[PDB]
DNA sequence: GTTATCCGCTCACAATGCCACACGCCTAACGAGCCGG
């Protein structure tokens, strides 16, 4: 089973799980640990952020790749802003500085 | 092709300075339009990149001079476009 | 006598204003509406009269009765469509079954 | 006495990752609808 760009789930950004569902695969917790674990920086950053969750990140991505610059644009992922939805929907006030 | 990648590491200083600078000289050759020194064979710009450190003709230090340099000329050439303006207006 | 316009006095204010500036200048063009597009619709109003009018008024009786047609056909066939194919299964239940399920594509995102 | 401790009871909180597959995700009674007897 492959994917170079599939579907998209609804509450959270993130591509789909399986195979029917023509979905990617789940790049782990403990893949997370071994990619801290060498030098590896920006490869995190893009298994973490233009993969998937940031949508105007991933969509100039694509574009980017389609003209032929390697470029990239980090974004913020769109999971971050739903855990900060989900806390401020009970009594706790969170926000970010600067 | 290139399988090893020792003969960088032992030129410049550690596995880190390496990729920045490698991946900035590659960035700056794919899509800035600069002729790359040693000939190509017909492979990436990574790999070109990293043949051009391994041989000893792009250093983080001459990659900052040669910048300044391009970019100095760049700054020059524009001041000696506000003056052929000035030289046409007058 | 009242002459207690706001517009009226402050041009009295700057009337040193329209004195400087109006020596050998016109004082003022403003055009009005103009009787081309107004319909006078004055051809016969005689026969036009109120206790005729009284007597007639305006009428749309049968545009009543027409909506009314279309309510009661489209309320009558609807109402018979939605008789037919929500039924209820009688004593044994479905005998059939849905089985619908949707795959996955490969969309691009250009 | 009264005070500073020791001990037994009760209760919240954790227990790998991934994959496929497959089938499931209300209703007896309160506000409307039709028109028969």
């Amino acid at each position: 089973h492959a994917r170079s760009t599939g579907s998209y789930s609804l509450v959270t950004q993130q591509p789909l799980g399986g195979k029917a569902q023509f979905g990617g695969q789940r790049f782990g917790e403990m893949e997370v640990w071994a990619l801290e674990a060498y030098g590896a920086a920006y490869t995190l950053q893009e298994m973490l952020t233009v993969k998937s969750d940031d949508v105007n990140g991933r969509t100039k991505m694509y574009k980017n790749i389609v003209d032929g610059n390697h470029q990239m644009e980090p974004g913020m992922p769109e999971s971050f802003n739903v855990l900060l939805k989900e806390i401020r929907s009970l009594g706790i006030n969170i926000e970010l500085e600067d | 092709a290139r399988v090893t990648v020792q003969d960088a590491v032992e030129k410049i200083g550690n596995r880190f300075d390496l990729v920045l600078v490698a991946a900035r000289r590659a960035r700056q050759m794919q899509v800035g339009g600069k002729d790359p020194l040693v000939p190509e064979e017909n492979d990436k710009t990574t790999v070109i990149a990293l043949r051009e450190i391994e041989e000893g003709l792009i250093n983080n230090q001459i990659l900052d001079v040669r910048e300044r340099q391009e970019q100095q000329e760049q700054e020059a050439a524009e001041l000696q476009a506000v003056t052929a303006i000035a030289e046409g207006r007058r | 006598l009242g002459s207690m316009d706001a517009q009226t006095r402050r041009r009295e204010r700057r009337a040193e204003k329209q004195a400087q500036w109006k020596a050998a200048n016109p004082l003022l063009v403003g055009v009005s509406a103009k009787p081309v597009n107004r319909p006078i619709l004055s051809l016969n109003r005689k026969p036009k009269s109120r206790v005729e009018s009284a007597l007639n008024p305006i009428d749309l009786t049968v545009l009543a009765e027409y909506h009314k047609q279309i309510e009661s056909n489209l309320q009558r066939i609807e109402r018979k469509n939605q008789r037919t194919w929500y039924s209820k299964p009688g004593e044994r239940g479905i005998t059939c079954s849905g089985r619908q399920k949707i795959k996955g594509k490969s969309i691009p995102l250009i």
